[PDB]
């Protein structure tokens, strides 16, 4: 993690500086070739994507600093270290396909915009949602 | 010593999945600005911002950060190990945010009961489809604390259960940001 | 570049099929593309050369039979020629930008003096050329020309507004067409005849761009220069004027369509045809002598071809265009 | 560095077994709900191959069309439709899937994880994906066809007037759902080099590929959710009346700059993980390491940073945006780009090359790809551009670019990681007349296209009159167009019969010379990647594993100044 | 202590030694098992509650 | 508190380019390349501006337009160069002390 919290800052800088760059001279450089005016779009999408590599970047940053010494960032570990549990994978699960195919209804509902198939999409996603969230949690069978 | 303590990584992908809807908001964010130097370089945008209410999105923005809130302290109670502290603000918050995007339709209801459409101008346009973005991530985080609360429900409460409080709470926290930007875009800056 | 590209087969070579150019602008894009070829052929000899060597030579068959062993030299790094050739590609591309911003703003100046100007109208699918300014040692009865046509254009104005109370997009109608110009002299193209633009040779000439309905692009290869047509230009923040300081030589030229605009965006083509200073004059003055008479007959009228000689119309026949009879011969 | 105790009655791991001995009904089932990277990796490349086969045909038809004047078989609706498809095709149903599978496939194992970050989130990916593509493809089932716009869906030709058919709407949601696969993954792919790594492998272990996948990883996050945004502002104009893409808003330009931000970043996030697999590919063949690894790193950081400002000069005929700033930065994206040459060849540079099937792949893309980036040059100035823009030299270029990258590599990378997924060897006979057919198709039918276009043939033409002199340079185009389509028929052969009855892998690394940990482990690897790990100090850790006497040399040539590094004294105060 | 509940299911924890998890921090790599951490596997199949059926089906 | 150096025998020579001296870890060394990456800006300004008016184009502003590019890429190169060094710091005073260059 400390290592790759710290990259994130190149791209913050460069995007920062093309996005001031851009504004001030798309509003200030003349040209024959081309008109003058603040150019909205590009303005908005340069500062809010250095925005979006700061966010990350910081956030990385703020937890590496209170992370141990673990053996994945240690250049001599040793592999007998990372022994024990290492974490809870899922090992198998049907609701992502059934999520897809709620997705693929809602979204032909729109391409033909009945209203009855949005709401039914959007019905069959939160529930394949909910499924999704709730598959290691279902109770034990009770009588 | 027990373990080493480590990134949690639920979170770090939340965080990851968060910077996805900035990069989503700054399209319409686009959609809005552009639209907006077109129609003040005619001199006309300000015929639809009077149909705004300013007091009443304030009101709104209240309840939102209050709900913000009020998940930060569910959240608090999560990492404690008390699930009953969260079963109760995670319910304040699902009933604040409710209130929002229901006054947030009362406030629909208004603009177009008196004239501002989508198709009634390029300014209506721009606000629904920005302000309707934001008000469906709304609704999708007022289903996600239901499916939260659901969750502590039917299963034990591990420190699993809390990790996906948490990140759930980052995205409420997102969404009241945008709100946020919205809010001085739309009713300040105009 | 204002040097001259490199003579014979070597500069026919090296521009590799681009057209010589009728301007000047032409001139200049074509000798930066002749040189910068130049430098590019010796770039890709180069590295190109290196991969042949690595098949030729750096095998491992070679290297066994001369008993070179089971491994080569494990060199990592070399830090200076990291350095080096990480700078020698920088310093290559500032002289390329160097001569670019040169060039470019040669091409795109608008220091220059228009003596004919057009208004052009692109649509779904054809065009409208149109002449909206002539200078007085160039226009009829020697003063200075205005073109604009002023009913057929104060009904464009008045559009911007519908009365019916619609009026969305920043208070005016979604099919204001203010914009838009309605000269009195016009060329409209039609599906079955092209629509031959005359202007004469070396006069500074003005182009003015618009589309009526989506974008289009006015592509006149032997200019080696398109820019696109579209609706509302000021509102979407584009250049609508190009200007040439001359058009060099005398014949007729073909324009086509390059940005994709529907159905029919292949048989989009014009002709820019291009006369004698003072035919031009006599072209213009018959016209306006007869606002009734065609583009055809005042061609005739000043002794060219009546109807395009470097394209032609499309048959407009689903069936018989797949034998290969696609002109109509409307000439 | 500590000696393990050796102990009594150790043997290996079982090795598990090779494909084509599946029993029935294995595959079903599993394939439905699996989380395991490995199998969604296959199914990701799978799924891109064949729709690649799908968009080549639309391609051939294209070809067939322009193979002489006139509309012999197709029309103007048809044709438009036709270019349309298959640049979206292979794009969004070729590229980027394959790119995730790939990475998908090969990552975990390269940084010593048993699985992904996000198992579920990974299928779910997958799943979407595949939707996308039916939700795209379905616009050719209405009797008015698929999309008629080109894979940009410029506006106002995209509005509800100009496009009313129902084939466009199906375009926008499949590219969207596109979008949301790509994302997936991408936070998959992330969150899984952040948290899962093998102890000692640190960042600045991994392999070139690993971090090829990091830049774009962060790319496709930045980038695909403002491609969703403006899909959905386009589709709000079009079902809802909007008025925000209209031209008298400035709509037009509005979606040229939202488009080309995306997509720029797009093509490099198809060409980043290729040049990666080169990487890859080339230090086994060459029997040397990848030359400048850390400045290669630092290239590709820096590809990852420019290709956010670059986007524009895609709009240098628009007469609306700022030429300078885009022609120079373009210029600079190119450096990076460059860089990656300098590399190879330096890790060329007097090695024992063997000229093995997937080494005689990566030098193909790399001669190709050399022309693709000269072309790209002489479009990044305007004064050029303002010829060749929207000509069929554009045509010529992006296809020098991409199928450089994302077929030539990707064959490579196929030919080279076929081992890993199935335990058994591709036929190099075939593998090399499928090398000499996709050469000297693709060469003899995107070369002259440069000529066409530069005569002013202008690209998307679905006819033209025979006065223009276009008609002997599109039939050569088109016989070696046929002959590039019959390129895969040893490929699809290969790859079946390989599968199948192909030579048995017997040893965990059959190249011999295998860099990357992937080779550290079994062909294919059990279900948990890893039943034992080596030590880790290296970029390259199966080679210090398999070859002990080689370390010494390693180190000691590693670089060029005489630093005397062995001199050193003991520098910890106590082993312990 | 009755200043705040704690779940039943909650893990043996050290005040001194911060959370057992935390927004940023955990203590497992990977995701945390909702099976709780202090349970072991495997078990006996005595407390894995499983009846094995047996089945005869006439011929 | 803080680690401690890795432990090497005589005769040893690690590959770390991410050992705890090792600059790329410093943080103050990534913003001193951005700063780098930043610094061509300036001077595609002064190209810029210099070639425009070589042709006769932008008489109006090109003084302006080139000061900005030579001080933009003047104080970029500075604060990078010095963000770099200082990034630099532990890396140097470890090859004064100890007697690996890895
Ligand atoms: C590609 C798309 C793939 C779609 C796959 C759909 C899978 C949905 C869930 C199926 C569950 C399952 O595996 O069933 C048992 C069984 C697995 O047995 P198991 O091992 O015991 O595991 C059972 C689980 O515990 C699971 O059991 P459970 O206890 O968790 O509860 C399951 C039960 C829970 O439900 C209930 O209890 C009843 C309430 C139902 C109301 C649902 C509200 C919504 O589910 C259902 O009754 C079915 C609900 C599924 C909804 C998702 C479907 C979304 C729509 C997709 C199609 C639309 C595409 C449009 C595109 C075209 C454009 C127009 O699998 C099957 O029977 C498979 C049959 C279908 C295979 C599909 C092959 C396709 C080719
Ligand atoms: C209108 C007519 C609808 C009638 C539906 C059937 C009514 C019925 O049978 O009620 C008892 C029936 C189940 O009672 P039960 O004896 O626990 O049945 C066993 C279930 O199979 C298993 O049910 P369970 O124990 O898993 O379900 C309870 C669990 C899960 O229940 C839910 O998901 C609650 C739905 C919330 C709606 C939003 O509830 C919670 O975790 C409550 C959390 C807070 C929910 C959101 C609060 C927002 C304010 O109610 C529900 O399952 C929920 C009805 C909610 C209606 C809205
Ligand atoms: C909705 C689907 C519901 C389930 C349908 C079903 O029954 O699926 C299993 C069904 C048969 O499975 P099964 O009989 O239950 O399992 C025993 C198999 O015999 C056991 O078969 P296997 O595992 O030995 O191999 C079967 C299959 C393995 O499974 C698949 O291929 C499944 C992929 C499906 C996704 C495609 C989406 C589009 O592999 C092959 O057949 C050979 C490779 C095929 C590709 C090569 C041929 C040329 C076309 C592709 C171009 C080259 C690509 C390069 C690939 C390089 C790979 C490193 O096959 C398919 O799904 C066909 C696809
Ligand atoms: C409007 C949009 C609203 C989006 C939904 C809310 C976003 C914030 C959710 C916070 C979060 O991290 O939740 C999962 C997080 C996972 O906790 P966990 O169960 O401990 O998972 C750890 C395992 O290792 C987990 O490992 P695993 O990989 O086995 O499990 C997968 C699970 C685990 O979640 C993660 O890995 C979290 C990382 C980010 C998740 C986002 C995935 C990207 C989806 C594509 C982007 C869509 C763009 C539109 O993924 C999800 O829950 C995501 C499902 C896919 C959503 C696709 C919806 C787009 C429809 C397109 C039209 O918390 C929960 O599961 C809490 C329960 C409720 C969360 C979902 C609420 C659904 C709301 C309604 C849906 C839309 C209406
Ligand atoms: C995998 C996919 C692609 C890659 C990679 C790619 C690479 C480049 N492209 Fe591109 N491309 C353009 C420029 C470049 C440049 C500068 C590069 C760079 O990556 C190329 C640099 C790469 C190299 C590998 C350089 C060679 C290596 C060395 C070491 C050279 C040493 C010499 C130096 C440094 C000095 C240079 C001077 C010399 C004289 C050679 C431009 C404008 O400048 C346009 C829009 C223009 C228009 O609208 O017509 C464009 C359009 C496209 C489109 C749009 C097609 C559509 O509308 O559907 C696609 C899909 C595409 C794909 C791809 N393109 N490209
Ligand atoms: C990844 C990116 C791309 C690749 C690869 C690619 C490959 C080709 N391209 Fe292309 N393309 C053109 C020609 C070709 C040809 C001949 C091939 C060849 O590689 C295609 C041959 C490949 C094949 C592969 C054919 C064999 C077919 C088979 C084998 C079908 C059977 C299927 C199965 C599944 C059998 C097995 C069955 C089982 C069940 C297992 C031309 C002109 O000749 C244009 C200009 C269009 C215009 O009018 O401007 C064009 C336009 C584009 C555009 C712009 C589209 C637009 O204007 O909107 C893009 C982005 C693009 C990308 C790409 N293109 N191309
Ligand atoms: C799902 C569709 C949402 C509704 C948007 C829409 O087009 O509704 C039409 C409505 C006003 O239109 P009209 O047909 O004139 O109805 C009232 C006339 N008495 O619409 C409006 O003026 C109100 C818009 C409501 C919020 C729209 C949210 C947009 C979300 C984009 C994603
Ligand atoms: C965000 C993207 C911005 C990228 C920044 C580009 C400028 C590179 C500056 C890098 C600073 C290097 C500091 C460093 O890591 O030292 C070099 C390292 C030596 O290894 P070691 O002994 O372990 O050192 C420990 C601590 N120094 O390793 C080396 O000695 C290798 C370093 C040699 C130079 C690297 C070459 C990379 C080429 C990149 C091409 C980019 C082109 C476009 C930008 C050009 C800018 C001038
Ligand atoms: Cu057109
Ligand atoms: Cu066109
Ligand atoms: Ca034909
Ligand atoms: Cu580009
Ligand atoms: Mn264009």
């Amino acid at each position: 993690m400390k290592s790759s919290a710290k990259l994130m800052y190149g791209p913050t800088v460069f995007m920062a500086a093309m996005a001031v760059i851009y504004i001030f001279a798309t509003m200030h450089v003349s040209d024959g070739g081309s008109v003058k005016g603040v150019e909205w779009v590009g303005s908005v999408a340069l500062v809010l994507s250095a925005g979006l590599t700061l966010m990350l970047g910081v956030y990385l940053h703020f937890t590496e600093v209170r992370v141990d010494v673990l053996p994945e960032d240690w250049e001599e570990a040793e592999v007998a270290d990372k022994a024990g549990t290492l974490g809870f994978f899922s090992p198998s699960s049907i609701w992502p396909a059934a999520m897809s195919g709620a997705v693929g209804f809602l979204a032909f509902g729109v391409v033909y915009f009945h209203y009855w198939m949005i709401a039914v999409g959007l019905m069959l996603l939160i529930f394949t949602i909910t499924k999704l969230n709730l598959q290691y949690g279902v109770p034990k069978e009770k009588h | 010593v027990a373990a080493l303590n480590r990134p949690n990584m639920v979170s770090v992908g939340t965080i990851v999945f968060l910077s996805q809807e900035l990069m989503f908001f700054a399209g319409l964010f686009a959609m809005y600005f552009v639209s907006r130097a077109n129609g003040l370089a005619n001199g006309s945008w300000g015929e639809q911002t009077d149909h705004l209410n300013v007091p009443y999105a304030l009101l709104i923005t209240v309840i939102l950060v209050s709900s913000s809130v009020t998940c930060q302290f569910g959240v608090f109670a999560a990492e404690r190990g008390d699930v009953y502290g969260l079963r109760k603000w995670f319910l304040v918050t699902i009933i604040l945010g409710s209130i929002f995007v229901i006054g947030q339709g009362y406030e629909y209801i208004t603009l177009v009961g008196h004239g501002l459409t989508i198709q009634s101008s390029v300014y209506g346009s721009a606000f629904f489809i920005t302000t309707g973005f934001h008000a469906l991530h709304v609704i999708a985080g007022v289903m996600a604390f239901v499916v939260v609360l659901m969750r502590i429900h039917k299963s034990k409460f591990t420190p699993a259960q809390a990790t996906a409080a948490m990140v759930v709470s980052y995205y409420w926290h997102f969404v009241d940001v945008v709100w946020i930007g919205l809010f001085i875009t739309i009713y300040f800056i105009q | 570049c204002e040097v001259a590209p490199p003579g014979g087969v070597l500069g026919d070579f090296l521009r590799m099929g681009w057209p010589d150019g009728i301007t000047p602008e032409a001139v200049a894009m074509g000798n930066f593309w002749s040189w910068v070829w130049v430098a590019a052929w010796i770039i890709g000899i180069i590295m190109w050369g290196l991969f042949l060597t690595a098949i030729f030579a750096w095998g491992a068959k070679r290297a066994e039979k001369r008993g070179e062993g089971e491994f080569p030299k494990q060199l990592q790094y070399n830090v200076p020629l990291e350095l080096v050739l990480t700078i020698v590609p920088i310093i290559i591309v500032m002289v390329l930008f160097f001569f670019t911003v040169q060039t470019q703003d040669k091409v795109t100046a608008l220091d220059k003096n228009p003596e004919v100007t057009v208004d052009v109208t692109a649509y779904q699918w054809n065009w409208k050329f149109g002449y909206s300014e002539i200078d007085g040692s160039l226009a009829p009865g020697g003063q200075d020309y205005q073109g604009s046509d002023p009913e057929r254009q104060a009904a464009a104005e008045a559009s911007k507004k519908d009365p019916s109370g619609d009026n969305p997009i920043h208070g005016n109608s979604k099919s204001d067409v203010s914009y838009l110009e309605f000269n009195r002299i016009e060329t409209l193209g039609t599906t079955d005849e092209i629509p031959v633009m005359v202007l004469p040779v070396n006069t500074p000439i003005e182009f003015n761009l618009a589309s009526a309905d989506v974008a289009h692009s006015f592509w006149v290869p032997e200019f080696l220069f398109k820019r696109d047509a579209y609706a509302h230009p000021e509102a979407n923040k584009s250049q609508r004027v190009f200007q040439i300081e001359e058009i060099t030589e005398e014949g007729a030229f073909v324009g086509r369509c390059a940005e994709m605009c529907g159905t029919y965006h292949a048989m989009m083509n014009f002709e820019l045809r291009v006369v004698d200073r003072d035919s031009f004059a006599e072209y213009i003055s018959f016209r306006d002598s007869n606002p009734d008479a065609t583009n055809a007959q005042a061609l005739e009228h000043i002794g060219q071809a009546p109807y395009a000689t470097s394209t032609s119309p499309f048959v407009s026949d689903r069936t018989a265009t797949r034998d290969g009879e696609n002109t109509q011969s409307n000439a | 560095t500590a000696v393990a105790p050796r102990v009594d009655g150790h043997v290996a791991p079982q090795r598990p077994e090779p494909t084509g001995h599946a029993r029935k009904g294995s595959k079903a089932w599993l394939m439905m709900t699996t989380t395991d990277h490995k199998q969604l990796g296959i199914m990701y490349i799978i799924m891109s191959f064949s729709f690649f086969f799908l968009g080549g045909l639309m391609a051939l038809l294209i070809r067939a069309e322009l193979f002489t004047p006139g509309l012999q078989f197709l029309s103007n609706e048809q044709f438009n439709q036709l270019f349309t498809m298959h640049g979206t095709v292979m794009l969004l149903l070729y590229g980027t899937p394959i790119v995730w599978g790939f990475a998908n496939y090969v990552l975990p194992l390269q940084i010593g994880a048993p699985d992904v970050a996000f198992p579920r989130l990974n299928a779910f990916g997958f799943w979407i994906t595949t939707v996308g593509g039916v939700a795209m493809l379905t616009g050719f089932l209405t009797p008015g066809g698929a999309a008629d716009f080109g894979w940009t869906m410029y506006s106002p030709l995209s509005d509800a007037i100009h496009s009313p058919g129902l084939g466009s709407d199906m375009w926008i949601v499949g590219v969207g759902a596109t979008g949301i696969g790509s994302v997936a993954s991408a936070i998959n792919m992330l969150t899984t080099i952040l948290c899962l790594r093998a102890p000692g492998m640190t960042m600045f272990r991994m392999p070139i590929f690993t971090w090829n996948i990091f830049v774009v990883s962060v790319l496709a996050l930045l980038i695909f959710p403002l491609l969703l945004a403006a899909a959905l502002g386009v589709l709000y104009d079009r079902k809802l009346g909007g008025h925000l893409y209209d031209p008298a808003n400035g709509g037009s330009l509005l979606w040229q700059h939202l488009f080309w931000f995306f997509g720029h970043p797009e093509v490099y996030v198809l060409a980043l993980p290729f040049f990666g697999i080169v990487s890859e590919i080339i230090p086994v063949f060459s029997r040397k390491p990848m030359f400048g690894y850390v400045g290669l790193i630092f290239a590709t950081l820096s590809i990852g940073a420019l290709s956010m400002a670059v986007w524009a000069h895609h709009m240098f005929v628009t007469g609306a945006v700022l030429l300078p700033f885009f022609s120079f930065m373009t210029f600079l994206i190119s450096v990076p780009t460059g860089v990656k040459f300098f590399n190879w060849v330096g890790t060329m540079w007097k090695g024992h090359i063997t000229w093995e099937t997937p080494m005689i792949w990566s030098v193909g893309f790399m001669a190709t790809f050399l022309f693709g980036g000269l072309t790209g040059i002489m479009l990044a100035s305007p004064p050029l551009d303002f010829h060749l823009a929207d000509s069929y030299f554009l045509i010529a270029h992006f296809h020098y670019t991409l199928f450089g990258t994302v077929v030539f590599a990707s064959c490579a990378g196929v030919y080279f990681w076929f081992p890993k997924m199935t335990g058994r060897m591709m036929d190099e006979r075939l593998g090399k007349i499928h090398f000499w057919l996709t050469f000297v198709g693709f060469h003899g039918t995107f070369l002259i296209q440069h000529w066409v276009g530069n005569m002013g043939m202008p690209r998307r033409y679905a006819d033209y009159l025979d006065s223009d002199g276009f008609t002997i340079y599109n039939q050569i185009s088109t016989v070696f167009s046929f002959l590039l389509g019959l390129s895969v028929i040893p490929f699809i052969w290969n790859v079946f019969k390989s599968w199948r009855y192909g030579e048995l892998v017997t040893v965990d690394d059959p190249w011999g010379y295998g860099n990357s940990l992937e080779w550290a482990t079994s062909c294919p690897p059990p279900r948990h990647n890893f039943a034992s790990l080596p030590r880790i100090r290296s970029e390259r850790p199966a080679f210090e594993l398999h070859y002990p006497h080689m370390i010494e040399r390693m180190r000691a040539e590693a670089h060029t100044g005489h630093h005397d590094d062995i001199n050193a004294p003991e520098l910890g105060t106590a082993p312990a | 202590e009755k200043k705040h509940f704690v779940d039943p299911a909650w893990p043996e924890h050290n005040p001194a030694d911060g959370h057992v998890v935390t927004e940023l921090i955990s203590k497992v790599a990977g995701a945390s098992s909702p099976w709780g951490d202090d349970k072991e596997f495997p078990v006996s199949a005595e407390e894995t509650g499983y009846v094995h059926p047996y089945t005869r089906i006439n011929r | 508190p803080a680690p401690e150096r890795m432990h090497y025998i005589k005769g040893y020579v690690p590959v770390a380019y991410s050992s705890p001296h090792s600059s790329l870890e410093r943080s103050a060394t990534w913003l001193g390349m951005g700063f780098l990456l930043t610094a061509l800006a300036g001077v595609g300004a002064v190209l810029f501006a210099v070639g425009a008016n070589s042709v006769g184009q932008q008489q109006e502003h090109w003084v302006l337009y080139s000061i900005i590019g030579v001080v933009f890429a003047v104080v970029c190169t500075v604060l990078g160069t010095v963000l770099i060094i200082k990034g630099r710091a532990p890396y140097n005073r470890y090859v004064k002390e100890t007697g690996r260059t890895q």
